[PDB]
């Protein structure tokens, strides 16, 4: 729609060294998969223990049609060898070869994978991660988005089927100013403000989505974006979320 | 039954505005159902909502009417 890319996530039992090589999958698919590999840092300001905070980001684009965006198909992997669960992957699009890429990873590497699901607190952390902008000088900056939290409780006779809490852009910023400077405004300022003002504990309620207007929609089992990709920090939070 | 209301509300909205360090902070709450305040009643019982922190206006004190609450003063519309 305004957010045509729907991402699903999978934990992986080992850090895949795709560096070498996509070739085997390429011929399987009789198709040219492009493989990009970069090292990223989260937090980004490279002054952060020149390591540990370094991740490896891999991307596989399935080269194909460009008519309907709902079929745009990309695989993203984030790895960190200094973590116990050292990699996850996620992928968008509805292409039939998606499932064929998964079974290949398994075989080629003998790895097991599992669907990643996000608890409320992680949905919150992902919201904090999504609104970080990285300048050219690799400085991380919070940016402000009108924000909306949706809930779908289970009550007798559908008495209460749905409710939402919306915080306009200016009030998200405003709430952070009372805190004040923070890279985690949803966790540190906004979600607590809601609890203290309403008795509603977001992390305990049936939160089904967090929508950052025009940007991303974070849900229990997926993330939807208007961008054909996910931000470094959002990826880092996903990976941290599956550790023990 | 157990949570029904004499006059069930199916749609209601509240805008909460508080003045914090001379800045106005706004949040907007919206509810949908067959009987909203009954649903809210159940959630408070199941402890999913903390009833001691539930302001009067959210608990229905005037329920039936959507409105704006400005520094603790409810005004329907």
């Amino acid at each position: 729609n305004a957010m045509p890319y729907t991402w699903k996530f999978l934990g992986i039992s080992k850090q895949l060294s795709l560096e070498n090589g996509i070739a085997k999958l390429n011929q399987l698919l009789n198709l040219e998969v492009d493989l990009d590999i970069q090292t990223i840092r989260v937090p980004s300001d490279p002054d952060g223990g020149t390591a540990a905070d370094e991740y490896i980001r891999y991307e596989m684009r399935l080269d194909i049609s460009n008519l309907d965006e709902g079929t745009y198909s990309k695989f993203i992997f984030l790895g960190n060898s200094k973590m116990e669960v050292p990699m996850f992957l996620c992928y968008c699009g509805t292409d039939n070869r998606n499932e064929v890429v998964l079974q290949w990873l398994k075989a080629e590497y003998g790895v097991i994978m599992w669907p990643i699901k996000f608890e409320q607190k992680t949905m919150i952390k992902l919201a904090d991660a999504s609104i970080v902008h990285v300048t050219k000088e690799n400085i991380e900056q919070i940016t402000w988005f009108s924000s909306k939290l949706y809930f779908e409780p289970e009550t007798q006779d559908k008495n209460l089927r749905q409710f939402s809490i919306e915080i306009p852009r200016e009030s998200c910023e405003g709430l952070a100013l009372g805190y004040g400077n923070t890279m985690h405004p949803y966790n540190d300022a906004i979600v607590p403000y809601i609890y203290n003002e309403t008795g509603m504990a977001v992390e305990r309620l049936p939160l089904t989505s967090v929508i950052l207007a025009g940007h991303t929609k974070i849900m229990r089992e997926s993330i939807v974006t208007s961008t054909r990709s996910l931000r470094n920090r959002v990826l880092a939070v996903v990976l941290q979320s599956i550790q023990f | 039954s157990r949570y029904s209301s004499l006059v069930p509300i199916e749609k209601v909205g509240f805008t909460l505005k508080n003045e914090i360090n001379s800045r106005i902070i706004t949040i907007k709450l919206k509810f949908n159902g067959n009987d909203i305040f009954g649903g809210l009643h159940e959630l408070c019982d199941k402890n999913l909502i903390n009833i001691d922190k539930v302001p009067g206006w959210l608990a229905g004190e005037n329920g039936s009417f959507s409105g704006t609450i400005m520094n603790g003063d409810f005004q329907r519309e």
